[PDB]
């Protein structure tokens, strides 16, 4: 997750519709890599320049 | 509905374990009356000090 | 003016009280009831033996209705009423025969089929000495209609759901012998 | 049954009429819940969506929080930045992160000792 | 536990110690039947307590070592009351 625009259908249990399955919502939610470019993590400047260059993928094609 | 004024107000939020109006009342304490039972009527309804205190 | 009777078998009994008018018709069931079943055998897991003194009263009821006319008011129609009212005022605290078999099966060490043949003995009794279900019953979940907490929706399955659907309709012709008769016998002609 | 397992979590139960047996996990009901007489007649299943809704609520300062389970119980709202080797090893970001209001993971994992993680967390206290 | 499994599915099954090879699925050896299935997966709730998830997926060879952990020795309810019918139902007439 990123952002409040991803995992807000977790929350909601709105997410479990598209799978067929009856509402099924969370309680909490981990950031894990999107909180490494923070200000005032210790992640050096050439490496959270490396981070922001990384443009990712969505979640059908994670496992290439 | 876009409205902040329907939200539930409450003054301290927080200390809720998630498994669960009397104005002058007087209780007394026996060799069998239950710690938990106890501190629930002490407590009262309303969330405040008092809710807090015990 | 009443009289002490014990149905008994091995480690467990029931004491009947029977009026002394009839006496002499009960106390011969009494000894031809007790040669029929078994030996007594620790645990009682023997299914032709009761388990509990509920099941004997029941193993008693169903021995009883055997020997009944549905027409001819015979010499053991008292005798029969007055086993019904000790089995439902002792072991059904007015209750349906389902919840106590319920019971039975979590409770104490009794089977499937241990189960099955007390519900056709008590049933079979209720009609036998005739006092047909007219009282509407006590019911949890139609009480929750009735108020408006809950709602009730019957669905009915199809082909495939068993190898031998048939054993179902014996189970149920077997059990439900007293109610189903009527409507088995109409569907067949 | 099969219906049963389509609409888990939909707050319906269902009751098999047709035979007399009893369900261990009591997912579903047999013949006596019918005919039964006491509470046990009345069993509801769960309604994933009514039980666990997130909702919404204020302080007396009047601050907003995500009212969820998990928040219910920590007083902040139910977002933590995980235990994270390299990231979470600094007592400098767990505390800030914490300063910021939101519960964080200090790693074990880039430390060595019982003394040397001491140090570290005798530094988040001082911050924080 | 290796035993014990291949008894309680072997005597529901009414079939004999060695008919029923224990690398193979409870869902396998049973015919479909599916209440014969969750009767066998009844019995072993009663018997070891805890269950994997979805037992009936994996072969009674590889199901044995997951209870063997936690049960030890103690029969317990289901084994206790078929033994119990065992010679009480048959002809130990005079001997319990």
């Amino acid at each position: 997750f990123g952002s409040a625009d991803d995992t807000y259908p977790y929350l909601t249990g709105e997410w479990s519709t598209k799978f067929d399955y009856p509402p099924m919502p969370f309680d909490g939610f981990l950031f894990g890599s999107r909180v490494m470019i923070a200000k005032e993590v210790k992640t050096s400047p050439d490496a959270k320049k490396c981070i922001a260059a990384c443009t990712g993928v969505p979640d059908d094609k994670w496992e290439q | 509905g876009d409205d902040e004024s329907k939200i539930p107000a409450v003054e301290y939020f927080g200390g809720e374990s998630p498994v669960d109006s009397e104005d002058s009342a007087v209780f007394k304490a026996t060799s069998s009356t239950d710690e938990e039972s106890w501190f629930k009527a002490l407590a009262g309804s309303e969330i405040n000090w008092r809710h807090a205190s015990f | 003016s009443t009289r002490p009777l014990t149905l008994s078998h091995g480690s467990l009994e029931h004491v009947l009280l029977v009026p002394t008018a009839s006496f002499f018709i009960a106390s011969q069931l009494q000894e031809q009831f007790n040669k029929i079943l078994p030996e007594p055998t620790e645990g009682f897991a023997a299914d032709d033996e009761p388990t509990t003194p509920a099941e004997l009263v029941g193993k008693f009821l169903g021995y009883v209705s055997s020997l009944v006319e549905p027409s001819k008011v015979g010499q053991f129609d008292q005798v029969l009423n007055l086993c019904l009212t000790e089995f439902e005022n002792c072991y059904l605290e007015g209750n349906d025969i389902h919840a106590l078999a319920a019971k039975l099966l979590q409770e104490n060490d009794t089977t499937l089929v241990k189960t099955k043949e007390l519900i056709k003995n008590y049933i079979t009794a209720r009609i036998m000495a005739k006092r047909p279900f007219d009282k509407k019953s006590n019911s949890a979940l139609f009480r929750a209609v009735g108020e408006g907490n809950a709602q009730l929706v019957a669905i009915f399955g199809g082909q495939g759901n068993t190898d031998d659907y048939f054993e179902e309709l014996r189970d149920l012709y077997q059990t439900y012998h007293v109610l189903v008769g009527d409507l088995i016998k109409f569907s067949a002609e | 049954v099969l219906t049963h397992r389509n609409k888990d979590g939909t707050g319906v139960r269902v009751i098999v009429a047709g035979t007399l047996d009893i369900n261990p996990d009591d997912d579903y009901g047999f013949k006596q819940e019918i005919f039964d007489v006491t509470s046990n007649g009345l069993k509801k299943n769960p309604n994933w969506l009514e039980e666990y809704h997130p909702k919404l609520i204020k302080n007396k300062s009047g601050k907003i929080f995500v009212e969820t389970k998990f928040s219910k119980l920590i007083g902040r709202p139910p977002l933590l930045v995980p235990g994270m080797t390299p990231c979470t090893v600094s007592p400098d970001f767990v505390a800030a992160t914490t300063n910021a209001g939101y519960t964080i993971e200090l790693a074990g994992g880039g430390y060595f000792s019982a003394a040397g993680m001491t140090a570290a967390i005798d530094s988040v206290v001082s911050q924080i | 536990a290796s035993l014990l499994l291949h008894v309680l599915v072997a005597h529901k099954l009414k079939k004999s110690l060695d008919s029923i090879p224990m690398s193979k699925t409870i869902k396998d050896l049973v015919g479909g039947k599916s209440t014969v299935q969750n009767e066998i997966l009844g019995d072993l709730g009663k018997e070891f307590g805890t269950t994997p998830e979805k037992p009936e997926e994996t072969p009674l060879e590889e199901l044995a070592e997951t209870f063997q952990d936690t049960f030890s020795g103690a029969l317990g309810k289901q084994s206790s009351s078929l033994l119990s019918r065992l010679i009480s139902s048959k002809m130990p007439g005079g001997f319990t």
